[PDB]
RNA sequence: UUUACUUUGAAAAAAUUAGAGUGUUCAAGGCAGGGCC
RNA sequence: UAUCAACUUUCGAUGGUAGGUCCGUCGCCUACCAUGGUGACCACGGGUGACGGGGAAUCAGGGUUCGAUUCCGGAGAGGGAGCCUGAGAAACGGCUACCACAUCCAAGGAAGGCAGCAGGCGCGCAAAUUACCCAUUUCCGACACGGAGAGGUAGUGACGAAAAAUAACAAUUUGGAAUGAGUGCAUCCCAAACCCAUGGGCGAGGACCCAUUGGAGGGCAAGUCUGGUGCCAGCAGCCGCGGUAAUUCCAGCUCCAAUAGCGUAUGCUAACGUUGCUGCAGUUAAAAAGCUCGUAGUU
RNA sequence: UACCUGGUUGAUCCUGCCAGUAAUAUAUGCUUGUCUCAAAGAUUAAGCCAUGCAAGUCUAAGUGCACACGAGU
């Protein structure tokens, strides 16, 4: 049922990645988890299923193929520098903060009014 | 500065003669003749074939030793040919300009299923495609204004979901079957 | 003057209209006006009473 | 006869520049006047305080009374009459109310028997008077 | 003696339009993808 | 636009000499000299609901109209004027005044420019959320890290455009059969959310989960139908309908281009060969100056 | 689609305009179940504005005794 084939692949060694279109088909499903698909991808190149990346998988109408883009790297480690932030705020790690951002552009205007080291018990 | 597109265009045109009684039965024949909603879908089929005419037509007025009447009148013959609404054997600009409005509207998806008798009628063929059953070399087509080309033609099948062919029944055949 | 206005319309009696069946619309309403204008032949207009 | 000399585009294209202000539905839309004397000032629709209740009489042969209003415009202060389309909607109107007036058909021209009357009410008291008419929308 | 006139090429922004190419399920559009590990 | 015909200089208007000035040329300015420069091929002056263009709408061709509006260029930041700094600003989300307007004062003073993004008032016929975030797109700096109401996303949205329901297959009314819209979970999506789209599940027979808007005298597709209202009320873009058998109005039924759109008002285009270059007219319908001379222009 | 129709008269042929017709774009009327796009305080007032924001910026590398945390951010 489930299962990708990678129909186009290229490695290109600027990041340490393996560029490929990940295509898995779902002949009763709908789209599947990237985690499934990112544990299935790290068997078929014998890698871990901690450097897989996917994205871009939207399934066509009707349902039966979703295509997207994959990529590879080479180690966990070397891939918290190589990969976007919210891509790896999209596991289980890597929280960011969500306080905001007005209260953040406020703050900074009261504290551009104070000269010192009393600005930062203003903002406070 | 908007990321956008603001290109669109239209894709019918309404007649001059509001209640003309000759044309008024020729749309309204090609309602019930095809299976069409409204005379808005008669129009647009009509705006297409004028777009096509006209589009011959500018070419024919150049000169037959033109490379760009060689080019962009020949591209347009194998479009043509390709979705079947011109035959291969009359694959010249003089035929376009003899093409009317039934060439195609039989083109469309509602009457080749038709045809294909995969429908009863011209009106079932349009919900048969409304409640996404047909399918086009695996990929399924739920508008019924979907023009088929000659390398698709032999490919109209059901679906690999839908009742009427292999999979699933619907909602209505398990819903009597669990109450009886 | 001007002491007549909705004279014709407060003389004519609140005749209400009758509720009649669901009126077919859409692609099933071009069906019918084709069959019955083509299809299902019998000079005369489609609504001349007498 | 026309002038058709190959060097006469200057004389053909004044002659018909001048020519073309014997035209009456061309000279009042590029010139001050009938644009100033509109009351609505190149507008479609306009606002107005209900002054009066007027009733014109029809012009020969017709004999009916006309049942318009005298309208005074807000955005500059003109007074026309406004014209009630429908029937008995002149009691709908009410005293001293806005009323969104518009054209009355052909443009700056008396429509039918009526007179003088080139305006009539669409809207009153910020809903529409076709509402009024039927039963809808009873403000 | 040199002009007007016609033809050719570079120039004569992109977008838009005309318009080649591509089944965004079709179309308006987009400049992108069918199939072999 | 001539109901603007002559215009520009007793303060440069045109040209000459020298110099000043500026990054640099120059009446840009100064001084000495010449009386020039422009103009019926429309200068000058005035008006513009004039930012220019790329373009838009409509068009057989020729055209007409539109272009504030996301691209380019210019202009401006209440009106002007004058500056600082900097490579680059006569900058206004930087200053210095005056003018207009306006805020806090303890009445001594101080501080103001949303034709930036939201929002308010006013103006009106006329036009959205004090919404979420630097991920895309990129830009700025000491920069992989920080910043961006530029931008992106969402809400409102019948500007407008592309798809597309309100049945269908049967019976002579009853059987199932097929499907969302809607309604409830995962996943996908997304910087997060959201519309989708998908996987199953919950989901229509007056399938009440029901389509209206102008019409039905002619132009112009559709009723001398039904009843009362009787030159009254009204209808009518036009011609015209009512003065006791109204096919027009005041209502029902029915019917008709319709159609998720449809009427109304106004601008504009075709219609309009009723602005005629293509392509109109001037004996009598609007019209060849009473007649001739005559330059420019045209041939 | 290189299109016209009603109206001067007892009737007719014309000139001729009005009206009819179709897009276009602003407003508005009634209506409005789904999806994908998308204009949106330009028109009168470049009228006037409450509040908030829109340019700040730190790398191994111009200068580094806030001990807040412990050489180093």
């Amino acid at each position: 049922t489930v299962t990708v084939r990678t129909r186009k692949f290229m490695t290109n060694r600027l990041l340490q990645r393996k560029q490929m279109i990940v295509d898995v088909l779902h002949p009763g499903k709908a789209t599947v988890p990237k985690t499934e698909i990112r544990e299935k991808l790290a068997k078929m190149y014998k890698t871990t299923p901690d450097v897989v990346f996917v994205f871009g998988f939207k399934t066509q109408f009707g349902g039966g193929k979703t295509t997207g883009f994959g990529m590879i790297y080479d180690s966990l480690d070397y891939a918290k520098k190589n990969e976007p932030k919210y891509r790896l705020q999209r596991h289980g790690l890597y929280e960011k903060k969500k306080t905001s951002r007005k209260q953040r552009k406020e703050r900074k205007n009261r504290m551009k009014k104070v000269r010192g080291i009393k600005k930062a018990s203003v903002g406070a | 500065p908007v990321a956008k597109t603001w290109v669109c265009s239209k894709t019918y045109v309404t007649p001059r003669r509001p209640f003309e009684k000759s044309r008024l039965d020729q749309e309204l024949r090609l309602i019930g003749e095809y299976g069409l909603r409204n005379k808005r879908e008669v129009w647009r089929v009509k705006f297409t074939l004028a777009k096509i005419r006209k589009a011959a037509r500018e070419l024919l007025t150049l000169d037959e030793k033109d490379p760009k009447r060689l080019f962009e009148g020949n591209a347009l013959l194998r479009r043509l040919v390709r979705i079947g609404v011109l035959d291969e054997g009359k694959m010249k600009l003089d035929y376009i300009l003899g093409l009317k409005v039934e060439d195609f509207l039989e083109r469309r998806l509602q009457t080749q299923v038709f045809k294909l008798g995969l429908a009863k009628s011209i009106h079932h063929a349009r919900v048969l495609i409304r409640q996404r059953h047909i399918r086009v070399r695996k990929q399924v087509v739920n508008i019924p204004s979907f023009v088929v080309r000659l390398d698709s033609q032999k490919h109209i099948d059901f679906s690999l979901r839908s009742p009427y062919g292999g999979g699933r029944p619907g909602r209505v055949k398990r819903k009597n079957a669990k109450k009886a | 003057s001007l002491a007549r206005a909705g004279k014709v319309r407060g003389q004519t009696p609140k005749v209400d209209k009758q509720e009649k069946k669901k009126k077919k619309t859409g692609r099933a309403k071009r069906r019918i006006q084709y069959n019955r204008r083509f299809v299902n032949v019998v000079k005369k207009g489609p609504n001349a009473n007498s | 006869g026309k002038c058709r000399g190959l060097r006469t585009a200057r004389k053909l294209r004044n002659h018909r520049r001048e020519q073309k202000w014997h035209d009456k539905q061309y000279k009042k839309a590029h010139l001050g006047t009938a644009l100033k004397a509109n009351p609505f000032g190149g507008a479609s629709h306009a606002k107005g305080i209900v002054l009066e209740k007027v009733g014109v009489e029809a012009k020969q042969p017709n004999s009916a009374i006309r049942k318009c209003v005298r309208v005074q415009l807000i955005k500059n202060g003109k007074k026309i009459t406004a014209f009630v389309p429908n029937d008995g909607c002149l009691n709908f109107i009410e005293e001293n109310d806005e009323v969104l007036v518009a054209g009355f058909g052909r443009k700056g021209h008396a429509v039918g028997d009526i007179p003088g009357v080139r305006f009539k009410v669409v809207k009153v008291a910020n809903v529409s008077l076709l509402a009024l008419y039927k039963g809808k929308k009873e403000r």
